[PDB]
């Protein structure tokens, strides 16, 4: 069921635990996203640091995915051919944390959790290669 | 069990260490040269050989001109890198590439085209079932026991300073600074020289290499340590010839690594080792500060100095907030670190998910490297 079936295939291996498409165009807006988890409710602001001129600060300061505290590890998310900014989410309290890649590809902003223990490139690559086929598709 | 075992390969600028993951050291240590003649050469017991790899190369390095691939950490040398590879595996470890995975190591922040272009020649020039390639303080850490933290690794030809956060290195916040042992052993014998010393044949160039590691030491002051020169007595220590002469080396023991502190005494302008530890850890996530001074590890053959844990706490301890609680580490087997990190890590059999394989690379070509190396 449309953007849908990208998201439901993200999820279809048993290593990510959450995944999104978000339309960073004009007003951010997500376009699908695994229903009741964190991208769900990601923000514009939070989109703007994503895709903002300032390059920099989110290393000391870090960003939010949701309310979600997240690292900064890579960003290469303007950069062509590659696209990619790779994540790790801050603990409090001993909880797990989880890597994170969001793609930017024409219009969409594929973002996509690995599940606790998940290694950073199985998600970098997987969201890497569902995201080609948006920009293989003037998306 | 042995035949099968992913090989560990490490590649560092003056020295190569590879062996067989699960096992605690390197099977083969050896220098990184590669050294061909320059006068058609060959020993009637070998063949009409004239690149001799390795040690074979040391121990003619007098009659032979050497090149050195890995420099700075990064390869210069794409076919003598080429010969290394090659002569590890055929006659170092004595294994066959196409049945067993290898990790290769590489330099913190090492250009793009590189780490394609060692996933290229390891798949199509070696025919290896799978690969990684890990960054070298990465390994530094994991073997330590510790996944968050900063690691100072100095080799031969490079120190870097490298935050990681979980098993990831922070690529912005990694410094790099060219001044790592061979400046060490270089200033040692122009300071040796100017006290009208005489290291004038070949070998003997070699031999300022060993006054170096047996007898430096790191001051922790350096100011109070140099008029504890002047109350001499028990400070100066001999070194023997080949030739049957004598060496006296007395404050130049602790002058020597000091240049590692102040790049000055160099000539360069750099900071010291113990402010770009402190200029990495400024740089990172202000959550994980507090984490990276408490793990701050050293690895590498030029960490191996007396006193280098002391005066690199004592000097980080200054430049801190004066709360926090600093801890430097620095395990006894870090000569090997990035050895034994690697060996740990790719006998895991959470590893064998983790590998690039023949089958990827086919998909993707060697761009892959990019997404599966961090
Ligand atoms: N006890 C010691 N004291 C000082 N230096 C030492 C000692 N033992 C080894 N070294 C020096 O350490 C260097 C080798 O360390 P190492 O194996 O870490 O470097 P490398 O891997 O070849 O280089 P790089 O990181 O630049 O790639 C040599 O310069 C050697 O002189
Ligand atoms: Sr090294």
């Amino acid at each position: 069921a449309g953007w849908n079936a990208y998201i439901d295939n993200l999820m279809a291996d048993g290593t990510c635990q959450d995944a999104a498409i978000v339309g960073y165009k004009d007003s951010p807006s997500v376009w699908a996203a695994v229903p009741g988890k964190t991208f769900v409710n990601i923000t514009p602001a939070e989109v703007g640091i994503l895709v903002g001129k300032d390059r920099s600060s989110f290393f000391v300061n870090g960003l939010t995915l949701g309310g979600q505290k997240c690292s900064v590890i890579r960003d290469s998310l303007l950069q062509d051919g590659e696209f990619t900014m790779d994540l790790r989410t801050k603990s409090t309290g001993g909880a797990p944390t989880f890597n994170i890649t969001v793609t930017m590809t024409a219009k969409t902003l594929v973002l996509l959790m690995g599940k606790e223990g998940v290694h950073g490139g199985m998600i970098n690559k997987k969201c890497y290669e569902m995201a080609s086929h948006l920009r293989r598709s003037q998306y | 069990d042995d035949d099968i075992a992913a090989l560990v390969v490490d590649n560092g600028s003056g020295m190569c260490k590879a062996g067989f993951a699960g096992d605690d050291a390197p099977r083969a240590v050896f220098p990184s040269i590669v050294g061909r003649p320059r006068h058609q050469g060959v020993m009637v017991g070998m063949g009409q050989k004239d690149s001799y790899v390795g040690d074979e190369a040391q121990s003619k390095r007098g009659i032979l001109t050497l090149k050195y691939p890995i420099e700075h950490g990064i390869v210069t040398n794409w076919d003598d890198m080429e010969k290394i590879w090659h002569h590890t595996f055929y006659n170092e470890l004595r294994v066959a590439p196409e049945e067993h995975p290898v990790l290769l190591t590489e330099a913190p922040l090492n250009p793009k085209a590189n780490r394609e272009k060692m996933t290229q020649i390891m798949f199509e020039t070696f025919n290896t079932p799978a690969m990684y390639v890990a960054i070298q303080a990465v390994l530094s850490l994991y073997a330590s026991g510790r996944t968050t933290g900063i690691v100072m690794d100095s080799g031969d030809g490079v120190t870097h300073t490298v935050p990681i956060y979980e098993g990831y290195a922070l690529p912005h916040a990694i410094l790099r600074l060219d001044l790592a042992g061979r400046d060490l052993t270089d200033y040692l014998m122009k300071i040796l020289t100017e006290r009208g010393y005489s290291f004038t044949t070949t070998a003997e160039r070699e031999i300022v290499r060993d006054i170096k590691e047996k007898l430096c030491y790191v001051a922790l002051d350096f100011e109070q340590e140099m008029a504890t020169a002047a109350s001499s007595s028990s400070l100066e220590k001999s070194y023997e010839l080949p030739d049957g002469q004598v060496i006296t080396i007395g404050n130049e023991r602790f002058r020597c690594p000091e240049a590692l502190f102040q790049p000055s005494f160099l000539g360069m302008e750099s900071c010291g080792i113990h402010e770009t530890t402190f200029n990495s850890i400024m740089k990172c996530d202000v959550d994980i500060r507090k984490d990276l001074y408490a793990n701050t590890v050293l690895s590498g053959g030029t960490t191996m100095y007396p006193g280098i844990a002391d005066r690199m706490q004592k000097e980080i301890t200054a430049l801190a907030p004066s709360t926090m609680k600093i801890k430097i580490i620095a395990p006894p087997e870090r000569k090997y670190s990035v050895w034994i990190g690697g060996s740990i890590l790719a006998s895991l059999s959470t590893f064998q998910q983790m590998w690039i394989s023949k089958q990827e690379y086919d998909e993707s070509g060697p761009s892959i490297v990019h997404r599966k190396c961090f």
